[PDB]
């Protein structure tokens, strides 16, 4: 796939990103806060198309991520990223995608996400995320 | 805790208001 | 720091492909 | 004066500030690094003009400042920052203004000037930095 | 501010309360 | 259980656990760095025994872990930790416990685990890791 | 003189040091806080003695340094620390030694003191301090 | 890749070995 790296920001406001019932999360998007004012991260994109979008529209800075949980596992003989959910201090977001495949969660007990990096081909391929106090 | 990052801030050097 | 003149992070991850 | 602060980035391109010789720091604007990419920080302007304009051009990110320092002191009859003076690992660049008053510094042993705040008036009022790792 | 250091903290993993 | 709460520390010397092959993980103890100098942490023990302990003895400071993975689910009804492993950069420790249940990893692409938190009945309730660079 | 270095701490509880008003900063030990509970540091000494000493005792955790500053200058021949001054949210311990020289002086916006390393000889010859959130 | 948590330090204030 193709790698990208956002790097770290301030927080975040916006996620943007599809998925396919069938298969996995295709693309990928940020809206940062960088020190008060939105940053709109690259659009990170599928190869193909099909694939079904959503908004995940943040009330920041009152709500924020607590938990980014998922699925990993084998798409046409590739791994890759099948799910994803989002938990705020607010509200779950998700999951998006199929749940199916080696789960994994990181809940933050004190903390931040401020920036995602990872790769995308046909799907979502890997991520890694940014974190700070 | 806030939505917000934060880091070390050393000053302010001038004027105390 | 007292190396690069870029600032540095905690990074977790990756989930998924590991390459 | 009229309050500023440009926040957190990851790293510093290029000031531009101005002075005068016969009072204190005028004008202050920086360009950051942001995660690889340059960030054009506002122009924070003095309320008057006569100042002389430095552009100081870091070699980002081999080169990086390793130690701040200036004067404060009363122009009519106001506590501004008269001199500055900024040392990095390859040069130094000032000192900028009038080096009379009380003088202060700060070296970095480790970490890095990564955003300023600070207020502008007829000079710069005061300013504080922004570490990190 | 609270007089004392924070760090970055992960998890619970396991019982959630 | 009982929380424990080590707080945090320079780095990670020993980690000294018990586990049982038919439930999950019991006593918990690390040997922090602090400074360059060892600091033994408090030794937090299940309330029953029939544990087989196991020392986990790091190269401090050249080997220090990179991901951290392993399973919960239930024993006797209680959400516990069943199985831990300790993944450094020389090689793997683990996994010892009962491997079943929901996985969970925690591969650090940047940083360092310098403190642990948790809680501890008849098994590891839960655990919690500090994170710093 | 010979160099110390204490490392990094949760925060600070006590700082005892010596000064002699017609010389500089002699002695310096510091009890830190560790997660909770106390960490006594080793005792930095001077080569000579005739130093008068004090006791800064902080109501840690409500109480906690946010300006440090001080003097330095040439005694027979060396720059050393002249004189220090602890300012706290509560109180202002000093200044303590010989008040000439030049000054300097770091003002803690947002952040925490944790640690203190330097070097001493018949005094203090220089020291510098462990910023953290 | 120190093995070894890392600390802001802001300093020397004295000589300057
Ligand atoms: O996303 C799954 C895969 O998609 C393909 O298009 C790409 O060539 C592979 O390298 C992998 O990224
Ligand atoms: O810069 C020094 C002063 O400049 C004046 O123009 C301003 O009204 C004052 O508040 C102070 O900032
Ligand atoms: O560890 C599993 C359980 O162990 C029991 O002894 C305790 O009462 C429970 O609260 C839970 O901790
Ligand atoms: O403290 C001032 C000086 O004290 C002397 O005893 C020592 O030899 C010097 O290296 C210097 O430290």
């Amino acid at each position: 796939g193709k790698a990208f790296d956002d790097g770290a920001f301030t927080g975040i406001r916006e996620i943007n990103l599809s998925y396919n019932k069938e298969t996995a999360i295709g693309d990928f998007q940020v809206i940062y806060d960088l020190n008060g004012s939105p940053f709109v991260g690259q659009n990170h994109t599928s190869f193909i198309t099909g694939f079904t979008p959503v908004k995940i529209s943040l009330d920041f800075p009152s709500e924020y991520i607590i938990e980014v949980s998922g699925h990993t596992g084998k798409v046409s003989g590739y791994v890759v990223v099948r799910s994803l959910a989002f938990k705020t201090n607010k509200k779950t977001y998700g999951p998006y995608g199929v749940t199916s495949g080696t789960p994994f969660n990181l809940p933050i007990e004190n903390g931040l996400i401020v920036g995602f990096k990872g790769s995308i081909g046909y799907w979502l391929d890997y991520f890694s995320m940014y974190l700070s106090l | 805790q806030s939505g917000k990052s934060q880091t070390v801030i050393v000053g302010p050097w001038g004027a105390q208001v």
